[PDB]
């Protein structure tokens, strides 16, 4: 026959056997836990994302909200033209700010939204 | 010892033309047969209350 | 052309489920070891084991006054000490007996121990499941004390 | 990143070329159509093979090259197998380098092959010998018996229980991806 | 075409950022043979003698047969070669 | 595929498809629970059975709180004291 | 809940530490535009990835302020 | 020296014996046992192959089912029947009037028989 | 243990040198970028080893810190 | 007992200080590349050659933060 | 009661700080390299020779540490 040659040359023990039965060095219990274990600590990087994501989703709400609040406490505040002409200045910025915060979030989210498939 | 496995249980499917959208294409026209049924019914039980 | 004469759907449900299964099969047998098990059969038991347990049984936190009535847990392996607060999951039937000698370990307990609930004593003949549901019904937080008094 | 060059004028050509013949001497060794089977040259009569005749009658193929000595060894064989048996079933004789597309749809990863099917794939059955222990005689005691069975299959249950599985919905398309011409997808 | 292949490369190929490769203990036929250059080599040496046969025809993943007639031979030669150079090779020095 | 703006769901789906088999098996048990709490009450009891309750520990010597039941020495001539 | 408060304050220096660093990227990206503008892709990409970088530290020094906070 | 390192490759492979022929009775006792059969095989072949093949195809994200919609843009006369135009004529803007009826009705289902809540009485 | 709290602000202003040797990596990067662009495979190759360093490291200073904290 | 933690924390400060000047290497190594990209191998190893001696040192410390939180 | 432990830590700080000086000192080596390959070897003894004092004087450091510790 073509290949009784080679498969005269597989005859094992009952040792032999039973180890391979038990699959000792092809089921690899430790390498079993390093997975578990690997897989387990890969799960940091589901919360790393999200902390990203809802702190870019939140910043036009704080530019909009916070900054709005301390405006409105100095404009509780004062009272003469002065200071009011220099106030309005700042307001003007704060619009531009926050369009500038919308314009970064809007980027950050079309980067964190974008699938291949 | 060697390669045990084959490369398709490793690498990804098809991107376009890959197993659910082939299956879900072959089951549309059971699915049709199905929705248009059960939409022809109700359409039906509706019209018959409404017209008189 | 849908369906074929002399053939019922149930056939090609069955028909259907088996080429499910025998894939499933083909795709387990050419997977990796390592990883396959533990994905398939121990993640899933221990979730199903925890779900159950929670969803079904019920469960007390466990709280004792002095440190000096602390079990000795220093033989029994992966807990050498006692901390407060422990969850403990215990079955309709069980008594403050059962209770009391679970968390001792089936040795001698201090003398005059009891349980209370809520500033409520225990009788020791008493389900543990009615008592917390007469006298701190949904804050089974249980203390263990010395009553000498 | 991964590529492949397209082809080369090499791998384009024919790949069955003529070679020369020898006198009536190096014939003379120590060793020293067909009425029943159809040879197949065009991916056109294998699919119309499969996709009427197999659903019709069971089909026994034959996937072989040239430069096998085995594909040799099992030819004859193979002829009288099928003088035996071509009442029951049709008998295919396929070159994978005249048709490969053929070769790819039976799911064929060495030669020689033997593929016996019905419908397509409510039973499709490979006998080959990827290790090198089998021969020839082997080979066809594997192919009667497997046609056994699929005849014994397609009488069972009123002429139903063979149905085709996945090529329902699948037209061999992620095995061949050409399928797509063949259904009129659009490819743009 | 082209986003097709970047898409699945980026998904598919071992790299620096891999997507897919990942917790790999045992390895496919592709990737195997192109990290281990030597096993591809005698995988496929073995392929063309055993049975006569071209390369377009090499298996994917090879029987376990003709792994172990590898490794009793490769036994054959390195115990050949070992003594050989035990012998020869250290008596110079 | 995925993306970090999908984190939420990558782990809501990780963490809860795998309990569906759970939870389905606690729905059949509840439903053969209470299966078995109504053949039981159609076979007949001393003390009623509450159906939609945890525990009923009711018997002739115990109350419906897992205590001893007062007055339950001797016999009543109109027959259970319940 | 004095130590909270003095643990929170010196936990937000590390802002300080970022915006140096956040500062010289876009220091870098200038200078590389003004020295190629033919490329002004594939330059804001490399800066909004180290960016990003620098973002999540400040997200992670700030976290941890709130934390020890309230806790 | 060279004697440990030369022993060390000797009880090297012989700890390569011993795993060669547990690999050996591994597979024909369990694996050829347990082996599938090859009916219920992956339907696909990997894109590095079919690429080597020459088969690779890319496109077509989308779909056309019926080959009255495949051949529309080659016919150039009758892309569409004469009771298909006169079916496609009835879609030329969207009906505001089904999007208000339907818009109400699923409003009203929702609040009135999904949305109710408890309001206190004096 | 308020001193825990501390030692974890302590612990955490380390992100302060970590952002900012980061932030120098990326510089270095750009300005290669704009100087020899064809080259980037090679470059971003090199700076994504760095940074596998660097976050190694700031995740020992979360990790560490934390520790602290509970402990 | 957080004594011993307050020199654990301060270790971790020193451990990114290591960070910075790991970061600093790395930034340089880049622009070299940038700058002499045939002879990039010899720029790796010497890059190789103090990546390793800064990390033996910041290993050190980490260490002995360690010994420092127990003893 | 952890004096000695804060000394320690200090210590430590100071290793930083001359990790921190090791990193200019392979940089300029790695930068160096690229504007002259032929004398790099000379370079290289250079940098190894200011590495080795600066490694002396942290090991000197390392020294008064442990002999705080142990006063
Ligand atoms: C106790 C221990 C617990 C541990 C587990 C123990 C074992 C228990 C059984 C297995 C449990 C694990 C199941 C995992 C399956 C999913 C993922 C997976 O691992 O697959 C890998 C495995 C290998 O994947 P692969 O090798 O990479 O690719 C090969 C292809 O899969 C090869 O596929 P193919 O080419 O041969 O055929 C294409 C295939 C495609 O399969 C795929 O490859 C992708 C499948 C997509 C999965 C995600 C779909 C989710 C979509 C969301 C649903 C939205 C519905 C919207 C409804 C709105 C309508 C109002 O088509 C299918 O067969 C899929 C059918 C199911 C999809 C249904 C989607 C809706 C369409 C409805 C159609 C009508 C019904 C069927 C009609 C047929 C006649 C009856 O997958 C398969 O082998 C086949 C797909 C599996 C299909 C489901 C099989 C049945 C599972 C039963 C679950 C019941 C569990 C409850 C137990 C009871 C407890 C109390
Ligand atoms: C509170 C909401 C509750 C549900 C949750 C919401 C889920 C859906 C979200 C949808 C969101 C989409 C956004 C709005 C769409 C806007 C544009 C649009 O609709 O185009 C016009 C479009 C008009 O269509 P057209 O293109 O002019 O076609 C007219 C043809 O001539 C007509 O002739 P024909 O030949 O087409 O057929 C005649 C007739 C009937 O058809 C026939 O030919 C006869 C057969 C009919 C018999 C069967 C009836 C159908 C089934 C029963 C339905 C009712 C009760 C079910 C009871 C159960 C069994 C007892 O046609 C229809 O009935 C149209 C079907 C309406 C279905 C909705 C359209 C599909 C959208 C997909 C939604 C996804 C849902 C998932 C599906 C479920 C899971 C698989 O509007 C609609 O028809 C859809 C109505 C939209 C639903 C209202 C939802 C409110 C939207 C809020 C947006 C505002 C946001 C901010 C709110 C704050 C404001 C201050
Ligand atoms: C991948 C997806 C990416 C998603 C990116 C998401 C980021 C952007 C999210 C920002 C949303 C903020 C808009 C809501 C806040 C304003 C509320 C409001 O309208 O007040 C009632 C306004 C103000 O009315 P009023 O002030 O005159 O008096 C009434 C005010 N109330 C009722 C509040 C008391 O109503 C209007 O009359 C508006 C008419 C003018 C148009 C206003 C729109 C411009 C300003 C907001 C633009 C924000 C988008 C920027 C996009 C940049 C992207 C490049
Ligand atoms: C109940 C809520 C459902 C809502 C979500 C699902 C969407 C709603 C629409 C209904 C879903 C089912 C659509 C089925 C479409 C498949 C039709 C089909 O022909 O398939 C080919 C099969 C196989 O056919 P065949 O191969 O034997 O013969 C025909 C061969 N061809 C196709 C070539 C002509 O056809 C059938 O025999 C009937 C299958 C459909 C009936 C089963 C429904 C499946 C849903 C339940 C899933 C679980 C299965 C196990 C149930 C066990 C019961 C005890
Ligand atoms: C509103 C709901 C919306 C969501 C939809 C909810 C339903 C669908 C959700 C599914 C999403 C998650 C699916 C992930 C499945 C992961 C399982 C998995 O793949 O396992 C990992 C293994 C790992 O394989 P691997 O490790 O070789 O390769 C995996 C991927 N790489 C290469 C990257 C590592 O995958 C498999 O090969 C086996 C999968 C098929 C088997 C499934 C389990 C059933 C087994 C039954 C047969 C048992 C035979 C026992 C015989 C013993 C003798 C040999
Ligand atoms: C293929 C069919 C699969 C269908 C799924 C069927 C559910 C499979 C799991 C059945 C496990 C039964 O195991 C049994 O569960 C119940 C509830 O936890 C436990 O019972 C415990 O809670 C119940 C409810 O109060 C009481 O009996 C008692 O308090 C206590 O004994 C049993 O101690 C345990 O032996
Ligand atoms: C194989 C067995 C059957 C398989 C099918 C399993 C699906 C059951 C899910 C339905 C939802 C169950 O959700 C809830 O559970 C049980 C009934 O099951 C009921 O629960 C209530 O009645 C049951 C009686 O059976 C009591 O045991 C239970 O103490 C009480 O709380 C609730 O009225 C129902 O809302
Ligand atoms: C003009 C006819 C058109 C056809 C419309 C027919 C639609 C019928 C669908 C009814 C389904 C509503 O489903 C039902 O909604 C109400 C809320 O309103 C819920 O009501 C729930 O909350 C309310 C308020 O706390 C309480 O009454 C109670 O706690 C509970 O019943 C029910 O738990 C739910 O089962």
């Amino acid at each position: 026959r073509p290949g009784q040659g080679s498969n005269a040359q597989f005859q094992t023990s009952l040792a032999d056997k039973t180890r391979g039965l038990l699959g000792v060095g092809f089921l690899r219990p430790t390498k079993m836990a390093s997975f578990a274990a690997t897989f387990l600590l890969n799960f940091r990087f589901y919360f790393m994302y999200m902390a990203r994501t809802t702190f870019q989703a939140v910043r036009p709400l704080l530019a909009f909200s916070v900054f709005g609040e301390v405006m409105k406490l100095v404009l509780a505040t004062m009272s003469s033209g002065l200071f009011s002409f220099l106030f309005s200045f700042v307001l003007a910025f704060e619009v531009f700010y926050f369009f500038l915060q919308c314009y970064i979030s809007y980027t950050f989210l079309t980067m964190f939204f974008t699938v291949l498939f | 010892f060697g390669p045990t496995l084959p490369d398709h249980a490793y690498y990804g499917e098809h991107a376009t033309y890959n197993y659910f959208v082939l299956f879900i294409r072959g089951m549309r026209p059971y699915l049709e047969k199905i929705f248009g049924d059960c939409a022809s019914t109700i359409k039906n039980a509706a019209v018959a209350v409404y017209r008189p | 052309p849908l369906g074929v004469k002399g053939r019922s759907v149930f056939a090609g449900m069955r028909s259907f489920i088996g080429q499910r299964l025998g894939r499933l099969y083909d795709s387990f047998y050419y997977s990796q070891s390592s990883t396959k098990y533990v994905m398939v059969f121990l993640f899933p038991a221990g979730i199903f084991y925890t779900r159950f347990r929670a969803d079904t049984k019920l469960g007390y936190h466990v709280f004792i006054n002095e440190e000096k009535l602390y079990p000795d847990y220093s033989q029994n392996y992966f807990d050498t000490k006692w901390t407060n607060g422990r969850k403990v999951y215990l079955d309709d039937e069980t008594t403050v007996e059962q209770l009391k000698a679970q968390i001792y370990g089936g040795k001698a307990a201090p003398e005059n121990v009891k349980v209370a609930c809520r500033g409520r004593v225990f009788e020791d003949a008493d389900n543990v499941a009615m008592a917390v549901r007469a006298f701190c019904k949904r804050d089974p937080r249980l203390l263990l004390f010395q009553d000498n008094l | 990143s991964f590529a492949i060059p397209p082809a080369n004028a090499a791998a384009l050509a024919d790949p069955l070329p003529a070679t020369p013949t020898p006198p009536p001497v190096f014939e003379a060794v120590s060793s020293a159509a067909l009425k029943n089977v159809e040879e197949v040259s065009t991916m056109e009569r294998y699919e119309a093979a499969v996709y009427e005749e197999s659903f019709k009658k069971p089909i026994v193929c034959l996937f072989f090259a040239r430069f096998s000595l085995q594909s040799k060894v099992l030819l004859q064989p193979f002829l009288d197998f099928a003088a035996s048996a071509s009442n029951n079933a049709t008998f295919f004789l396929i070159d994978c380098d005249r048709v490969p597309r053929a070769a790819y749809h039976a799911r064929v990863e060495n030669v020689p092959s033997l593929v016996v099917m019905k419908g397509d794939d409510a039973f499709r059955q490979t006998i080959t010998d990827s290790v090198g222990v089998k021969t020839a005689g082997d080979l066809i005691q594997e192919a009667r018996s497997a046609l056994d069975q699929v005849l014994r299959l397609d009488q069972q249950e009123g002429g139903t229980k063979l149905q085709p599985g996945v090529s329902s919905y699948t037209h061999h398309i992620g095995v061949d991806n050409l399928n797509v011409y063949r259904k009129g997808w659009p490819v743009a | 075409k082209q986003a097709w292949h970047s898409r699945m490369g980026k998904f598919n190929d071992r790299s620096d950022t891999p997507m897919l490769y990942a917790y790999m203990n045992e390895l496919p036929s592709w990737e195997y043979y192109d990290l281990h250059r030597s096993a591809f080599l005698e995988h496929m040496t073995y392929f063309l003698v055993r049975t006569g046969g071209d390369f377009r025809f090499f298996p994917e993943m090879p029987p376990w047969q003709w792994l172990a007639h590898m490794e009793n031979l490769r036994f054959k030669l390195l115990s050949v070669a070992q003594s050989r150079r035990s012998q020869l090779q250290l008596a110079n020095l | 595929s995925t993306s970090p703006g999908l984190a939420f769901a990558n782990l809501t789906l990780l963490l809860d498809v795998p309990q569906l088999p759970a939870i389905w098996a606690v729905n059949a048990w509840r439903e053969l629970n209470g299966l078995f709490t109504e053949m039981k009450t159609l076979a007949g009891t001393s003390d009623l059975l509450y159906p939609s309750n945890r525990y009923n520990p009711q018997n002739e010597k115990t109350n419906r709180m897992g205590r001893p039941r007062k007055y339950n020495h001797g016999e009543w001539m109109f027959g259970n004291s319940y | 809940a004095g130590v909270a408060s003095l643990s929170a304050a010196i936990a937000l220096m590390s802002v300080g530490g970022v915006a140096q660093g956040i500062g010289s990227l876009f220091a870098a990206l200038v200078s590389g535009t003004a020295r190629n503008p033919s490329i002004k892709e594939d330059l804001f990409t490399y800066t909004l990835i180290g960016m990003g970088f620098l973002e999540f530290l400040g997200i992670i020094c700030v976290l941890m302020s709130a934390v020890l906070l309230y806790s | 020296i060279q004697h440990w390192n030369k022993s060390y490759e000797k009880q090297v492979y012989s700890e390569s014996v011993a795993l060669n022929r547990t690999f050996q009775a591994r597979n024909q006792l369990v694996l050829d046992r347990l082996k599938p059969s090859g009916a219920y095989r992956l339907p696909a072949v990997d894109y590095k192959r079919q690429l080597s093949r020459g088969t690779l195809v890319e496109g077509a994200d989308f779909y056309l089912p019926t080959a009255q919609e495949q051949q529309r843009l080659a016919r150039h006369f009758e892309p569409y029947s004469e009771q298909e135009q006169e079916e496609r004529r009835k879609f030329r803007f969207q009906s505001i009037s089904v999007y208000l009826a339907v818009a109400l009705g699923a409003s009203f289902v929702h609040d009135y028989f999904y949305q109710r809540r408890p309001v206190a009485w004096c």
